[PDB]
């Protein structure tokens, strides 16, 4: 089976450096052309770089916005392609994909370029407290960088759940909320636990909502 | 360069009816060998782009033949004979001929459905957050359509300004509605001076605005 | 000038 697995993303300061890797498997590597494509939230895909094969003398090509700063490279003996990123700018913040540009794309690795420091969220309950439907949830406030994940009752509860996009507050910290609607009559017959995860800070929190 | 453009920006489609979206390149994408270097992708939230049609008119493997592509020189068209639920997302065109390879800005295809007014819920700040010096009030709009909505905060009947933020979900997979969360942010000291905290919602499904509120201290 | 991406794709390598 074909696998393309990016890694190396994370939080880095403006002007700093980062090397992304893309480990691959399941296909003959030697004559496959590969690309890096990036995507900022709310925007479309932007092609970053292209590298051909040994037969092509490993010719490389670059987007206008990254010329002179990024270097795409490949190690055919390890079936891996790389993206070296120097002199990073806030505008480089994005999810970075490796792909053949066609049917096969990795899952992406998130690169955040910013001088702000990592901070884990506090998790506060949105308490239910008259039309047969009640609502409850969790507010995940003041974290950086993205992203945060929320589940309910360890994934058993999905119907009625709404997990909203984070908002960037004027403080430069993110905040998001996750809710679920429930029949009001059963408040007390079910336990409701939101499972909040913020890997950049190693925060994993479960919060009972009453 | 070659610049790729698309229209419309958004396209609501009733399930079972056709959809047609357009793309344009700033120069011809025909190669000396008769191939047209134009590619179509569908992207769903949280997923990577999915190839649908390659080289203008060839269906990618496993893609239902409800999809088809055509083109004349610099103007291209993607068609869906009958829209199904898994078709929703952002459609992008792209050229891989002139080496600053470029993608279009995308066309968002959504499911059209009947108007649905939201149901509204309001959450006071938790005491847990209050003992930290800040207060967040949250207003929830559940399962409405269409997406346009106006949420206003009123504290002791005074319309608030500049101190709230909103976010909206993508269309629900089962009933094609949206939900929306709004957060009013206050200092603990300001929060405790006031009695009535209200969320006022305007929506096309509502003949008049709906207000949900609570009194601090229940 | 030319487009050879299908011919250098992961899909092609599998044949
Ligand atoms: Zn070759
Ligand atoms: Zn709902
Ligand atoms: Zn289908
Ligand atoms: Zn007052």
């Amino acid at each position: 089976e074909v696998q393309l697995v990016e890694s190396g993303g994370g939080l880095v300061q403006p002007g700093g450096s980062l090397k992304l890797s893309c480990a691959t498997s399941g296909f003959p590597f030697s004559n496959v052309w590969l690309h890096w494509v990036r995507q900022a939230s709310g925007k479309g895909p932007e092609w970053v770089a292209h590298i051909k094969a040994k037969s092509d003398n490993y010719a490389t090509y670059y987007a206008e916005s990254v010329k002179g700063r990024f270097t795409i490279s490949r190690d055919d003996s390890k079936n891996t392609v790389y993206l070296q990123m120097n002199s990073l700018k806030t505008e480089d913040t994005a999810v970075y994909y490796c792909t053949d540009i066609l049917e096969y794309w990795g899952q992406g690795t998130l690169v955040t370029v910013s001088s702000a420091s990592t901070k884990g969220p506090s998790v506060f309950p949105l308490a239910p407290s008259s039309g047969g439907t009640a609502a409850l949830g969790c507010l995940v406030k003041d974290y950086f960088p993205e992203p945060v994940t929320v589940s309910w009752n360890s994934g058993a509860l999905t119907s009625g759940v709404h997990t909203f996009p984070a908002v960037l507050q004027s403080s430069g910290l993110y905040s998001l909320s996750s809710v679920v609607t429930v029949p009001s009559s059963s408040l007390g017959t079910q336990t409701y636990i939101c499972n909040v995860n913020h890997k950049p800070s190693n925060t994993k929190v479960d919060k009972k909502v009453e | 360069d070659v610049v790729m453009t698309q229209s419309p920006l958004s396209l609501p489609v009733t399930p079972g009816e056709p959809a047609s979206i357009s793309c344009r390149s700033s120069r011809s994408l025909l190669t000396s060998k008769g191939i047209t270097s134009l590619y179509w992708y569908l992207q769903k939230p949280g997923q990577s782009p999915q190839l649908l049609i390659y080289r203008m008119s060839n269906l990618a493997s496993g893609i239902p033949d409800r999809f088809s592509g055509s083109g004349s020189g610099t103007d291209f068209t993607l068609k869906i004979s009958r829209v199904e639920a898994e078709d929703v997302g952002v459609y992008y065109c792209a050229q891989f001929l002139v080496y600053p390879y470029t993608f279009g800005p995308g066309t968002k295809v959504e499911i059209k459905r009947t108007v649905a007014a939201p149901s509204v819920f309001i959450f006071p700040p938790s005491d847990e957050q209050l003992k930290s010096g800040t207060a967040s009030v949250v207003c929830l709009l559940n399962n409405f359509y269409p997406r346009e909505a106006k949420v206003q905060w009123k504290v002791d009947n005074a319309l608030q300004s500049g101190n709230s933020q909103e976010s909206v979900t993508e269309q629900d997979s089962k009933d094609s509605t949206y939900s929306l969360s709004s957060t009013l942010t206050l200092s603990k000291a300001d929060y405790e001076k006031h009695k009535v905290y209200a969320c006022e919602v305007t929506h096309q499904g509502l003949s008049s605005p709906v207000t949900k509120s609570f009194n601090r201290g229940e | 000038f030319e487009d050879a991406h299908v011919e250098h794709s992961i899909s092609r390598s599998l044949l």
